[PDB]
RNA sequence: AUGUGGAACGGGGUAUUGAGAUUCUUUGUUCCCAAGAUUUG
RNA sequence: UCGUCGCAAUGGUAAUUCAACUUAGUACGAGAGGAACCGUUGAUUCAGAUCAUUGGUAUUUGCGCGGAGCUAUCAUCUGCUGGAUAACGGCUGAACGCCUCUAAGCCAGAAUCCGUGCCAGAAAGCGACGAGG
RNA sequence: AUCAGACGAAAAGGUGUUAGUUCA
């Protein structure tokens, strides 16, 4: 819903977000405008209003004036929106050896430095 | 479509293995055991219609 | 793909053993930086960016037990981005990881080692 | 220094590994020892096939950086009784064995040559003069104890170590009743037990020991974990370094003895990996606190061939014996 | 038998299927090995032996039905174990050649082998003598590119395994049964079956 | 299948109806508990909605 | 601290080295030796 | 007084883990997607480390090599685990004859918490034990 | 009262109550 989308956008802006006060107000306005634009993409009038509010807040003189401008921008935006692996397998079982004991018994490989398996 | 092996196992083909009148004087304990059986047969990331098959206590009355 | 990456010599300029028309394929980047013996990695043709399983690795590659074996050069057989060997036939020894990384690369290889 | 589990870093005073936590026991468990003291003989890498389901090298031979630990059979020469108290675990009474070696008696004496070497000499007297006192001490332990541990001293004499003072560690008998633990220790008083009895080598042994002094760098007691033994080779066994594949007899001691330890003459335990502390250090091989069921513990050890290339120095042969005919007749 | 080892359709690369025995390689899926056992394992032993520790040893296995003349790059212990594992009737031999992937190089059909164009004549003849199939030196990886069997596996497009150029790697063609990967095209599998008189 | 396959399957668990009745009876208590436990902006929004 | 004592040599082994030399070990020799002060108990 | 062998008041904490091939193209899913699942192989980062073997070694001042040993994963180890719970989900069951996770209560259940394990120990924390008149 | 009490977020929410008033 429009109200649900506005509440989600406001919550996201709150979670994310004289010269310092003006910059903070402008950043909050820009973040809200970006969130609204992203939701719309997923509008032009809202972006124009936000840009005008940002320009007005860029020349702010008092913190209260910046707060009022931010509140007005938020209200305008709200109005616009409202408008295996363990089994053991044995290779000796699958053998064709004549003696089952010999198949299950290993054979020498190397002895006294010489490969017994390769020399027998 | 995939039967659940019972020691619950093969729950919709689940390789993981978990752990019908049930007479008992302790009605609360019997009901709690029934809830545990229902809790065991819990569907995860499955549609309700697809997971309509489940272990639900048919009735509970004095034996 | 296939197989699990193992600690080995990251040898692969990765000589393109695969007969893709390139003798050498200098590794541009490591896919997923260096690629072990038999690991496909993006390689720009040096002589003659595409995956290049190192069929031969100049650096000594510790074997299963720990037997380190060093090939003549770090030769990375050319492999297409899909996974199959980009070249018609790989040349020289082909590492076991290259077989795991791409059975076609080992299949194209004249020698598997 | 990022892990404050080991920070602050201070050197551990006791060279011997201390069992800060013995394994839990129950009456169902048979009476047995939980720890056995060993010496860092060496840790050369030896080949062994890996029979592990799903292993990339399933049924494939693997060279493994294993570790040989010299383990002279421990001698139990006393008992301690531990009473469970609301303020902790208290030592009720300690009942030593009647007779003690000079080495363990030397442990108490800083110099041992001082005047008379009187360690437990009158204690040995009252032990024989009044065996009933020891009987009452045993009775007091059985009646008023929960944790029974046994005094054990090291047979350094078997090892090629200059140290004469026998390291004494309070190994804890685990399993059965307290009286059963006292009875086993009493019948085993002044007697030695091989590590082969203590550990079966298929068991996963969390060996613990003190890290070496780097020159606070090092010298800190540490507890290794997940170290399954691979071969508890006995010292009398000259086939210990000869597996079935390399059937040719070869002692665990490789050519040129051991690095700064000398040859191995007594029982040893083979275990993969490395442990804190330098060569020939008293290492506490102990039962695992957790009965871990990892596939590495499940899979058995089938050792392919023991490396016996030269210790201190360099050797290109498994043993000189085969190298004798391998090379041409020497000038001699 | 168009079946893929695990999710890999390189049945020929994984297993060098031959009439007497399918030279499978270790590391393949146990169910797939059993599936290969059910399809043609009884007639053609499908023991999964990784020649030289290679899961794609079937590609490089130059051992055909009459003779297991696989390259000498195969592990001697595994070859000795395979000699006891498999019947002595198969002429098991170690092909000590520079082209260690001789099985991929040689299209060792049970009726007549087809060695690589650059494959050594003596090595091809030795493989031919054991396999009892006249070698034909003729991609160089004739065995890998085109599946070869006495029954007949047609030829590569230059294609089995969903049009893969390496038909031999994709399809484990054997005289007893011309197996293939699960990814093999239905038309390609039918053509291979028709070529194999099946 | 195709189109509204899920709806077709529904047309073709029964304990949900019993669970819904239990939830409906507990809804009156749940609303009071949620409203009393809510804090911050959400609490003000819930109070304004109610 | 009167001894299978410890230690140094005469050495040797181990390896190094690549015909030669060196350095843990030694039923050899000797030194050392019931080795003195201080400190408390 | 000197030692032996131990308990632990009190702190600190670690492994974070994933990643990629099976387990999988697996049940389910028209199918695609994809569980459960199972080992293996390794790896991101960080911690305590042995120094066997190897590389370096480096007054062996022995003969560039370089013993004896040191450092270096550059040879290697190498980093725990059972309860109580949050949300949520239930059983019992009033209030509110029923009903109702809840109100008396209980269980399941988090990457959370607590203990376990590890690192220390309280220079003035203790116990057993041998040896001042 | 698991943020007791003792010394604006405060509007409200309280299936949190104690007493009473009105209609009943």
């Amino acid at each position: 819903d429009v109200n649900t989308f506005l509440d989600v956008v406001l919550s996201r802006t709150q979670r994310k977000t004289i010269s310092r006060i003006r910059g903070f107000y402008g950043r909050k306005v820009k973040f809200t405008q970006d969130t609204i634009t992203e939701k719309l993409d997923s509008k032009h009038l809202v972006e124009n209003v936000a840009r005008d509010y940002i320009r007005l807040l860029k020349y702010g003189d008092s913190l209260y004036r910046c707060k009022q401008l931010k509140r007005a921008a938020l209200g305008r935006m709200a109005t616009i929106i409202k408008r295996a692996g363990v089994y053991n397998v044995e290779l000796r079982d699958k053998y064709i050896l004549q003696d089952p004991s010999w198949k299950y018994d290993r054979m020498p490989e190397l002895l006294d430095g010489k490969n017994v398996a390769d020399f027998v | 479509h995939f039967p659940i092996n019972i020691e619950i196992r093969n729950f919709l083909g689940e390789r993981i293995t978990r752990v019908i009148i049930l007479e008992g004087n302790s009605l609360e304990n019997v009901s709690q055991s029934a809830a545990n059986i229902k809790q065991i047969c819990n569907v995860r990331n499955k549609d309700i219609r697809k997971f309509l098959d489940g272990i639900y206590v048919s009735e509970r009355g004095n034996i | 793909a296939s197989g699990t990456k193992y600690r080995m010599t990251l040898g692969l300029i990765m000589n393109c053993a695969d007969n893709s028309g390139a003798k050498n394929l200098y590794i541009v980047s490591v896919f997923g930086p260096a690629a072990s013996c038999g690991d496909m990695v993006l390689a720009t043709v040096k002589k003659g960016i595409m995956p290049a399983i190192v069929v031969r690795q100049r650096k000594a590659w510790r074997r299963k037990d720990g037997v380190y074996l060093y090939f003549e050069d770090n030769a990375g057989v050319i492999v297409n981005p899909k996974g199959e060997m980009k070249g018609s036939a790989i040349t020289g020894p082909v590492a076991k990881e290259c077989a795991d990384l791409w059975p076609r690369i080992a299949s194209n290889a004249g020698t598997v080692v | 220094h990022g892990s404050l589990g080991f920070l602050p870093r201070k050197r551990a005073s006791r060279q011997r590994g201390k069992v800060k936590a013995f394994p839990k026991d129950d009456a169902s468990k048979p009476v047995h020892l939980t720890a056995f003291l060993g010496y860092k003989a060496g840790m050369t890498h030896i080949v062994r096939d890996l029979d592990r389901p799903g292993s990339k090298m399933h049924k494939r031979e693997i060279l493994e950086a294993v570790t040989v630990i010299e383990t002279p059979p421990m001698v139990v020469v006393g008992v301690v009784g531990y009473v469970e108290t609301p303020r902790g675990l208290r030592s009720l009474t300690t009942v030593w064995a009647e007779h003690l070696s000079e080495e363990v008696k030397r442990r108490f004496y800083k110099n041992w040559f001082k005047s008379k070497k009187k360690a437990f000499t009158k204690y040995a007297k009252k032990y024989a003069e009044s065996t009933q006192s020891i009987n009452r001490e045993l009775e007091r332990i059985k009646k008023y104890c929960s944790v029974v541990r046994v005094l054990a001293h090291t047979q350094i004499r078997k090892t090629p170590l200059a140290q004469k003072k026998a390291h004494l560690m309070e190994i804890q008998v685990n399993g059965g009743s307290v009286a059963d633990k006292v009875e086993w220790a009493r019948e085993h008083f002044e007697k030695t037990v091989d590590i082969k009895s203590t550990f079966e080598q298929n068991e996963m042994i969390d060996v613990i020991g003190v890290t070496r002094g780097k020159g606070n760098a090092g010298y800190m007691h540490r507890t290794q974990l997940n170290s399954k033994i691979y071969r508890i080779g006995a010292g009398d066994d000259a086939k210990n370094a000869s597996t079935d594949f390399d059937a040719t007899e070869k002692r665990i001691t490789p050519m040129g003895g051991f690095v700064r330890y000398g040859v191995v003459e007594n029982d040893f335990v083979m275990l993969n990996g490395a442990t804190p502390g330098p060569v020939k250090r008293v290492l506490t091989l102990r039962k695992s606190l957790l009965t871990h069921t990892s596939r590495k513990a499940l899979e058995p050890v089938s050792l392919k061939w023991i490396d016996t290339a030269s210790k201190f120095g360099h050797g290109r042969f498994q043993t000189p014996a085969e190298a004798k005919q391998f090379l041409g007749t020497l000038k001699k | 038998l168009r079946a893929q080892f695990e999710n890999s359709n390189e049945i020929g690369v994984f297993s060098n299927l031959t009439n007497s025995y399918a030279l499978v390689a270790l590391g393949g899926s146990e169910n797939f090995y059993s599936v290969f056992e059910a399809e043609l394992g009884d007639v053609v032993p499908v023991v999964h032996t990784t020649i030289g520790g290679t899961r794609i040893i079937g590609r490089l296995t130059c051992g055909n039905r009459k003779g297991l003349l696989v390259p000498s790059s195969t592990t001697d212990n595994e070859l000795q174990h395979l000699r006891n594992s498999l019947p002595d009737p198969v002429k098991i031999q170690r092909v000590d050649e520079r082209l260690s992937a001789l099985g991929n190089i040689v299209a060792c059909n049970d009726y007549v082998a087809l060695v690589h164009p650059d494959i050594e004549r003596e090595t091809e003849e030795i493989i031919a003598d054991v396999l009892d199939v006249e070698v034909f030196r003729q991609n160089v990886l004739t065995g890998s590119y085109c599946a070869l069997s006495n029954q007949g596996a047609l030829v590569h497009p230059r294609t089995i395994n969903r049009g893969s150029d390496v038909i031999g790697a994709g399809l484990v063609v054997n005289d007893w049964c011309a197996f293939a990967g699960l990814d093999t095209t239905a038309t390609e599998l039918a053509v291979c079956e028709s070529i194999f008189k099946l | 299948p195709q189109n509204e396959y899920i709806e077709e399957s529904i047309r073709k668990r029964f304990d949900h109806e019993e669970r819904k009745r239990k939830k409906a009876a507990r809804e009156a208590h749940d609303a009071s508990l949620y409203a009393q436990k809510t804090r911050g902006i959400k609490a003000k929004l819930y109070q304004e909605k109610r």
